[PDB]
RNA sequence: UGAGUAACGCUUGGGAGUGAGAAUCUCCCAAACCGAUUGACUAAGGUUUCCUGGACCAGGGUCGUCCUUCCAGGGUUAGUCUGGACCUAAGCUGAGGCUGAAAAGCGUAGGCGAUGGACAACAGGUUAAUAUUCCUGUACUUACAGUUAGACUGAUGGAGUG
RNA sequence: GGGUAGGUGGUAAGAACCUCAGAUCCGGAGAUUUCCGAAUGGAGCAAUCCGGUAGUUGGAAACAGCUAUCAUUAAUUGAUGAAUAAAUAGUCAAUUAAAGCAAUACGUGGUGAAGUGAAACAUCUCAGUAGCCACAGGAAAAGAAAACGAAUGUGAUUCCGUGUGUAGUGGCGAGCGAAAGCGGAACAGGCCAAACUUAUCAUUAGAUAGGGGUUGUAGGGCUUGCAAUGUGGACUUGAAAACGAUAGAAGAAGCUGUUGGAAAGCAGCGCGCAAAAGGGUGAUAGCCCCGUAUUUGAAAUUGUUUUCAUACCUAGCGAGAUCCCUGAGUAGCUCGGAAAACGUUAUUUUGAGUGAAUCUGCCCAGACCAUUGGGUAAGCCUAAAUACUAAUUAGUGACCGAUA
């Protein structure tokens, strides 16, 4: 509802081989508190199309920057895979 | 605990002297008699109390 | 200086104008997220304005989710296409639905 | 108020410019520094770097610019005075517009 | 350490000896507690020494004294020449915020001493903060401006009311004296002199 | 100093190539060992050590253009798999309550607690890294609403099975 | 509010902006404040999982968003209600408080060793220390004589010096060690119960709510008169004023030459000071800069004190009656322990047992009796001087200067 749970859009090899052949899948980046129903919720009223399924990856944390004077850690990240129906095709930019 | 529910007196600690005065620490215990009373509508209920409450408890007419 | 302006207004349009800003809020992120952001400081303004508009709507005993949930406008355009393809998605369910029903009974009846 | 502003004239009284005029761009308050146009230029030894759309050029070769200088060897420059001089200045408050202005001890010169 | 349930207990005897050393009766004695004990006194049979002490509370009470300085200004005075029953009172009455109030700029004499202690008052030789030097008969005690920029005024009234033994002339905030006031400009409030053997009694 | 001494902790030859530099890196041909295993899938644990490209400060008991080392980017998709939303064993906690100088101990009703019980998906393909999860094909299960036909519905409890 | 012409926190340049309708910055007051954590809807392997209820918005419902609430204990109140008629236990609901933490520090109480010394060791010491636990507070504790004590005596408690290493106490060994008095810091004494009386409780009150009372050269109550309308508090609300605290404003006085990379050093001639504390400026600056002395200033919050009024408390000296009240399982005594300097004993306390009297009364003055004298137990509260510094501001050091 308050459409905080999409952050930020992620574009990869995986993703782009995904995003052709008939129905697309764009891979966002959500809230880690965030359900599949919340992302469905997101999605229908920013965008305006039903998703066909969700799915959903958690990143582990890992150490970054290992070996420098100071070390640190990285950022828990979850994934949303949204596949939109047969021959619809709509642009994460441009509203 | 070993104590009188109607006042707070409880347990004495002390030493137990002996010939040679060696030193063992002991324990007094208070007299917690079981009695029954008559307050509230003469409501009797059981209370482990101390022979001296129970001397105080005659003496006042409470216990009839 | 903005505030008053805003202090001006009513608390119908302040609502208003928080649902447009965080519209443009996820925009300028998704479009920073994309590398389209020429201008990177307008995303700061608009968390800035945001706040601001915070604080004059919690000013007054009022909240900024439940007011616009009491009485809003729906959505349009996004929907031809839509259910375009979600009518060809369940005519193809429905009729390979058929096709099986049809298999097996047909095959239970030789 | 401040002694040194971003604009107005400015001498140097110690160091090897000596009576080095210039005009002040900007001042840091922090540093207690003042960058002095004319002055104190230095030619940093320019490298090449290309990593950037700008970068792929980056021409530069021995650029002089400006150091920044102590703005207790900065003094202010008269010029209202037929005789310019070095001197002091106050923080006089005029009730005309109740604005605090900077006055010269040595004359009756404004800024 | 468990369900004492005072109602329980307190009820369950109703006499006894513990309820009525507590019993809530207790009222709240909030008023009767500190008014009585104030300050006290009367004479009585057996001592004698009662009207000498009741005398000595008026006395202290009459400049807002604390009993210890009274005691040091005794020792100060009581060795000098001989009988000084002259010197005593003049040092009882060379208090400043005395002086500041028998001067007339303030109210009453615990005003001018809170006046003394927050800093309007200058002196000669010196200048002054703590409301309880010692001065001298012939000084002056010229009043600082910054009070007079305070105008409350209704205090400069009051220093022309005066009495006698005090000469200074109003709104223009001076004074000084001579022939320190005589036993009649120290009224009948406390006008006795056995109070003072008894200090030799109890300081040495 | 011992002392450039002991030691360097089970596995060969060649051809071509890269490179400034090759017994040690890449490819090929052989060769030798494992083969109830040095083969393959996973539990526990480890926690990015996984894939791509680059580097040879440091580490590799030599060397190194190379590494499980470092840098940058990327990688883990479930109604049906493993566990919760289901159930209990040992045991733990445990309102009341009992006991105890105090802290606390014991313990009822309740609640947790798998190494057990109940529960619906198989075959093939795909990327450098994921696959009963993604794709294709064919299925199954549980809820809710509408509808058609039939039927009186029958548990927090009793009994059987489990 | 102050305050300006720069700002976008550091390793940090650059890119892109903001800012003279007064930015950034400082001070006062507010807003938001995820999850775990006393954690408190239930659980749980902390920062996770699973919910109920009452609303409201979508859906055709399941459902999904958005809100508020849902722990336990104690007290009060109300409803309901067992064995068992009544009544309770119990159950439910509402309201009010409690939970926890920290200041490696001070207080009180409970519990409580040992190393060690005695040249061994058991009495003893260590030591009522360490530790464990409970409760606080800004201090806490103590406190107004049934007292000290030997006198024509002092007159709450607390703290410091002396009395003194004295009297004493100790396998009279190691050791331990006051209480008076004196000199000082501060100083403050109040209030209930009972008599007597009022009103009400099936008035069996022996209970509730008021008036009266708070003692020792005895006090109070009973009856009867005179004098009183005050003085003072450990005291409630307000109003006013003053002194501060949390940002700040103003704030004097120098050039020349020389060595030198650079002058502020050195030299010449000057100047200011209620400012010659300090810091920076290319070496060692009173007069280059920031400051310092000094004079000042607060919209808002807050501290101390004073004045005025205002609730609430507070009042003397007689006469007669000869009557009543003055704190009971209490003080004593016995059997085991302890506190005091005392290794148990006149004084204080208590685990078990017993147990008094009522101003011609009771306790005390180191066993005890008599005389004399002192004091009024078995009810409560009490500021100040006293103990400490995790923190805030200013400052100091014949304290340290990277093995300290
Ligand atoms: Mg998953
Ligand atoms: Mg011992
Ligand atoms: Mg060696
Ligand atoms: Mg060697
Ligand atoms: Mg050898
Ligand atoms: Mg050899
Ligand atoms: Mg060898
Ligand atoms: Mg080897
Ligand atoms: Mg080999
Ligand atoms: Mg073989
Ligand atoms: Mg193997
Ligand atoms: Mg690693
Ligand atoms: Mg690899
Ligand atoms: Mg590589
Ligand atoms: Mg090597
Ligand atoms: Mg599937
Ligand atoms: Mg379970
Ligand atoms: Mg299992
Ligand atoms: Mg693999
Ligand atoms: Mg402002
Ligand atoms: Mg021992
Ligand atoms: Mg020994
Ligand atoms: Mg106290
Ligand atoms: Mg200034
Ligand atoms: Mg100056
Ligand atoms: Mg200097
Ligand atoms: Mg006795
Ligand atoms: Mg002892
Ligand atoms: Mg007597
Ligand atoms: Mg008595
Ligand atoms: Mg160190
Ligand atoms: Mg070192």
């Amino acid at each position: 509802d308050v459409t905080n749970v999409l952050l930020k859009p992620v574009l990869t090899e995986k993703v782009y081989f995904n995003q052709m052949g008939e129905t697309k899948k764009y891979v966002f980046v959500v809230n880690p508190k965030a359900s599949k129903t919340r992302v469905k919720l997101a999605f229908e009223l920013v965008y305006g199309i039903k998703p066909l399924k969700v799915n959903t990856l958690i990143r582990k944390p890992t150490t970054i920057r290992g070996g420098s004077r100071f070390p640190g850690l990285s950022k828990l990240e979850k994934l949303a895979v949204i596949t939109l129906p047969k021959g619809i095709a709509i642009s994460v930019t441009g509203e | 605990a070993k104590k009188d529910q109607l006042t707070l007196r409880g347990p004495l600690y002390g030493n137990n002297r002996s010939h040679s005065k060696t030193i063992t620490r002991r324990k007094w215990n208070v007299n917690l008699q079981p009695c029954k009373v008559k307050t509230a509508d003469g409501k009797t209920t059981r209370i482990l109390v101390s022979t001296r409450t129970l001397r105080t408890l005659k003496k006042h007419n409470r216990l009839s | 200086t903005v505030a008053k302006e805003l202090r001006q207004k009513s608390s119908e349009e302040l609502v208003k104008l928080v649902i447009k800003l965080k519209g443009e809020l996820l925009e300028y992120r998704f479009k920073l997220a994309h590398g389209e952001l020429d201008k990177p400081h307008l995303i700061n303004q608009t968390r800035r304005l945001l706040a601001t508009i915070l604080t004059i709507l919690t000013e007054r005993k009022l909240n900024w989710q439940e007011e616009q949930a009491k009485y809003k406008l729906l959505t349009k355009k996004t929907n031809e296409a839509a259910v375009n393809a979600w009518k060809q998605h369940l005519e193809a369910n429905k009729a390979k639905l058929l096709k099986s029903r049809a298999k097996r009974e047909d095959a239970s009846k030789k | 108020m401040q002694r040194i502003k971003k604009g107005d004239k400015v001498v140097v009284i110690t160091g090897k410019n000596k009576g080095g005029s210039g005009i002040v761009l900007k001042i840091m308050p922090a540093r207690q520094q003042a960058i002095v146009e004319g002055l104190n230029k230095v030619t940093r030894h320019k490298k090449k770097d290309q990593t950037t759309k700008r970068a792929a050029k980056q021409s530069t070769g021995k650029v002089q610019q400006e150091a920044p200088i102590f703005l207790s060897k900065l003094a202010l420059f008269d010029q209202k005075a037929k005789q310019q001089t070095i001197g002091k200045i106050k923080y006089v408050m005029d009730p005309k517009t109740n604005k605090k202005t900077r006055v010269f001890k040595k004359s009756n010169n404004t800024l | 350490k468990y369900t004492g349930s005072i109602f329980k207990r307190s009820r369950r005897l109703g006499f006894s000896l513990l309820e009525n050393n507590k019993e809530f009766s207790k009222g709240k004695k909030r008023k009767t507690i500190p008014g009585q004990h104030g300050n006290r006194f009367r004479s009585s049979t057996m001592s004698g020494y009662a009207q000498q002490l009741q005398e000595k509370q008026r006395m202290q009470y009459m400049y807002g004294i604390t009993d210890k300085q009274f005691r040091r200004l005794f020792r100060l005075v009581l060795k000098q020449r001989g009988n000084l029953a002259v010197n005593l009172f003049r040092v009882l009455e060379s208090r400043l915020d005395n002086i500041v109030y028998r001067m007339g700029f303030a109210p009453t004499r615990r005003s001018a001493r809170q006046l003394v202690n927050h800093g309007h008052v200058l002196l000669n030789d010196r200048t002054v903060d703590t409301p309880s030097i010692i001065l001298n008969p012939g000084d002056k005690v010229r009043l600082k401006a910054k009070t007079i920029k305070i105008p409350i005024v209704k205090a400069a009234s009051e220093s022309g009311v005066v009495s006698p033994f005090v000469e200074t002339n109003n709104k223009t905030f001076e004074g000084t004296y001579v022939r320190f006031p005589e036993r009649s400009e120290l009224p009948a409030g406390i006008n006795e002199s056995y109070v003072v053997e008894w200090y030799k009694r109890l300081v040495k």
